[PDB]
Order: C-alpha cells, then sequence, then structure tokens
C-alpha cells in the first residue's frame, strides 16, 4: 500500500493558504505562494519530475472562494484551537563535535499557524535553519518540522519554542547532550 | 522531466 | 490575535494496492475541523459527511460531467502521478545506520538498557530484534516506534533491559527492504 495526497488549505482572516503533495507522510513539494514557484522537499526530486505553479495558485483562489461560502453557510462557526505536541530530537545519534541536526516536531494541532524559534543557550539562532510547511494528518490536523543544524557539545543547551493560539504561554522543549 | 497533475477540485454551492 | 479563524482544507487522496492494480481515489473537503463532503471511488458518487455538505453532495451527482470526471480520477490523476513519483518515492530505498550503545548504564553488572539506535533509513518498514548469545530476547523491549524525521528518513530505538555479566554477547538484528541479509551489530560485556 501507498498514499499520495494533494493537500491544500486556506485560512481566514489571515489570508494564507498552502498547496502541497504528500507521499506516505512526507512532503514531495509545496508551492511557494510569495514567489509563485515549485519547491521540492529534496532537490533531486526536481530531476525526475516537474509541476506548473500557476495551476496551484488557481486552486487556492477557488479554496478561498469555498471557504467564504462554507463560513457563511455555517453561521460563522470558528475553529477550535488545538495546541501542538512538541518534541526535540536529532536525526542521527549524537557524536560530540561531529555535525548533527536538531529536529523540532510540532504535532497534532490546528489551525496551521505557529511561531517557532530556536534558542541556543537562551539566544535565538536565526542562521542555518529550515522548516517544513504544514503537513496534513489524517485526523484533520497538522504536523510541522523545524530543523537546526548544530555541532554537539557539552557546553551548549538548546530549546525549541513553539507559540500556538491553543497554548496558554509559549511552549519550550529542552535538549542538551545528556 | 515529467509533469504532475493537480486536481482542480469543485466549487461549492452558493 | 484575538479574532476567530476559518479553515478550508481540501484533500485529494490516492490509495494504491498491489502496486497499482487497485486504486481508490477520495476527494475530501474539511471545514475547520469537520469533514463536510467526500467523493469515494469505491462508492461512485459524492456523499455528504455532515449536514454542512449536503447542498454540494446534492448539486454534484447531478452534473454528469462532474461525476464522469470524478470517476475517472483513479486513471487521469492517481495512476498517472504514480508513474511520476515512482522512481524517487515508491522505489526510494536508504539503508539504516545501526549503533549499539548502553543507555548511560556504565555500571559493571547492574541493571542496564542496551540501545539499538537505527537511523537514517527509508522506507519505514523495519524490524529490530535483540539476541542474547544467539537466542532471541522477546521480553523487556522498550521501543520508540517509527519516528518520521520529515526529511524522507526515519529513526527508531529498541532498548533491551538486561543485567550484563562478563562473557555475554547481545546482537541487534535489523531487517529493512534496503538490504538482502539482515544487518547485525553485536555487543560484548
Ligand atoms: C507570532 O508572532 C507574534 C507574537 O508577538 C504575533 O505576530 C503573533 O500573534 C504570533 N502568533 C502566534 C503566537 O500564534
Amino acid at each position: 500500500e501507498h498514499v499520495i495526497i494533494q493537500a491544500e488549505f486556506y485560512l481566514n482572516p489571515d489570508q494564507s493558504g498552502e498547496f502541497m503533495f504528500d507521499f506516505d507522510g512526507d512532503e514531495i513539494f509545496h508551492v511557494d505562494m510569495a514567489k509563485k514557484e515549485t519547491v521540492w522537499r529534496l532537490e533531486e526530486f526536481g530531476r525526475f519530475a516537474s509541476f506548473e505553479a500557476q495551476g496551484a495558485l488557481a486552486n487556492i483562489a477557488v479554496d478561498k472562494a469555498n471557504l467564504e461560502i462554507m463560513t457563511k453557510r455555517s453561521n460563522y462557526t470558528p475553529i477550535t484551537n488545538v495546541p501542538p505536541e512538541v518534541t526535540v530530537l536529532t536525526n542521527s545519534p549524537v557524536e560530540l563535535r561531529e555535525p548533527n541536526v536538531l529536529i523540532c516536531f510540532i504535532d497534532k494541532f490546528t489551525p496551521p499557524v505557529v511561531n517557532v524559534t530556536w534558542l541556543r543557550n537562551g539566544k535565538p539562532v536565526t542562521t542555518g535553519v529550515s522548516e517544513t510547511v504544514f503537513l496534513p494528518r489524517e485526523d484533520h490536523l497538522f504536523r510541522k518540522f523545524h530543523y537546526l543544524p548544530f555541532l554537539p557539545s557539552t557546553e551548549d543547551v538548546y530549546d525549541c519554542r513553539v507559540e500556538h493560539w491553543g497554548l496558554d504561554e509559549p511552549l519550550l522543549k529542552h535538549w542538551e547532550f545528556d | 522531466v515529467l509533469g504532475l497533475v493537480l486536481l482542480r477540485g469543485e466549487n461549492l454551492v452558493s | 490575535d484575538t479574532r476567530p479563524r476559518f479553515l478550508w482544507q481540501p484533500k485529494r487522496e490516492c490509495h494504491f494496492f498491489n502496486g497499482t492494480e487497485r486504486v481508490r481515489f477520495l476527494d475530501r473537503y474539511f471545514y475547520n475541523q469537520e469533514e463536510s463532503v467526500r467523493f469515494d471511488s469505491d462508492v461512485g458518487e459524492f456523499r455528504a459527511v455532515t449536514e454542512l455538505g449536503r447542498p454540494d453532495a446534492e448539486y454534484w451527482n447531478s452534473q454528469k460531467d462532474i461525476l464522469e470526471q470524478a470517476r475517472a480520477a483513479v486513471d487521469t490523476y492517481c495512476r498517472h502521478n504514480y508513474g511520476v513519483g515512482e522512481s524517487f518515492t515508491v522505489q526510494r530505498r536508504v539503508q539504516p545506520k545501526v549503533t549499539v550503545y548502553p543507555s548511560k548504564t556504565q555500571p559493571l553488572q547492574h541493571h542496564n538498557l542496551l540501545v539499538c539506535s537505527v537511523s537514517g533509513f527509508y522506507p519505514g518498514s523495519i524490524e529490530v530484534r535483540w539476541f542474547l548469545n544467539g537466542q532471541e530476547e522477546k521480553a523487556g523491549m522498550v521501543s520508540t516506534g517509527l519516528i518520521q524525521n520529515g526529511d524522507w528518513t526515519f529513526q527508531t530505538l529498541v532498548m533491551l533491559e538486561t543485567v550484563p555479566r562478563s562473557g555475554e554477547v547481545y546482537t541487534c538484528q535489523v531487517e529493512h527492504p534496503s538490504v538482502t541479509s539482515p544487518l547485525t551489530v553485536e555487543w560484548r560485556a
């Protein structure tokens, strides 16, 4: 068995939607709205395949349309927030002073809006980082991945800081070697 | 080298 | 922001069996957190999941063209996109790296956990067994389940509860589609 999912969404009042393809729970690509271009999850995916970005920006405009329809039709029922589960880990077992990557796993939440931030020893790290778009879950929710490439060490501690509307305060998840 | 097909989807009733 | 949020979420799904012999296509529409209306290839027509999606189930199902196009998605949409994705997704295989370390259990002969770290592999089907002197430990196994790293790799840890005594050899035996014979790493006390 295998599954391929074309997953879109549109969120009001934020006016932000997403278009992406998903294979067995991994992002094949998404369409960068801002730059109106296709974005592969792994660059060599571009070498076997292609996707025309315009057609997605059409689907989003139609999704914006149907959102406003279904919102009126629902007497303007809003969404219940669902705070995320957060987890920090590393893609490979740690070896000191040998490069690695910290994975922040934001799971089981909605709507698709969070603020994530990497804090090495309390300061925010804005360089080296990458994130994934909101991956669909089967239970109508979302999962997301934030990545910090880092150099393991006994003198450094890190936290992933997630901010969601379904959360009271910001959520810090801790990681230090040991 | 190969092209993927999106699915234009439907319009809701209004 | 204090305001409320309204979420439209359409999902187009392709489900494949016996490689591509049996395909099942679902066009599903989710308002905020509920599924309003859905098309199911195995059903042959749209079907309102909740009351909100009855206006649409009803309108579609009337247009021969909307239904024709829908019914013909297993071919024009699912199978075709399989044809593309196949090389780098269905056929993507990546072999695991397999460490065996003790979980900070440095003591000489007390209770320990033996970690079988298995990282970096694709797809997700994997099997990890522990063997003590060629006999398969079947009790005391603290696994983490699969862990999707989100970069098209996985990891997993299977931990063995044991009291190591000198002269014992524990073997971790990893099977995965990316290797013919099982991968093993041993640990001696
Ligand atoms: C994201 O960042 C700032 C927080 O000051 C603000 O634009 C917005 O309310 C935040 N969104 C959250 C926490 O969901």
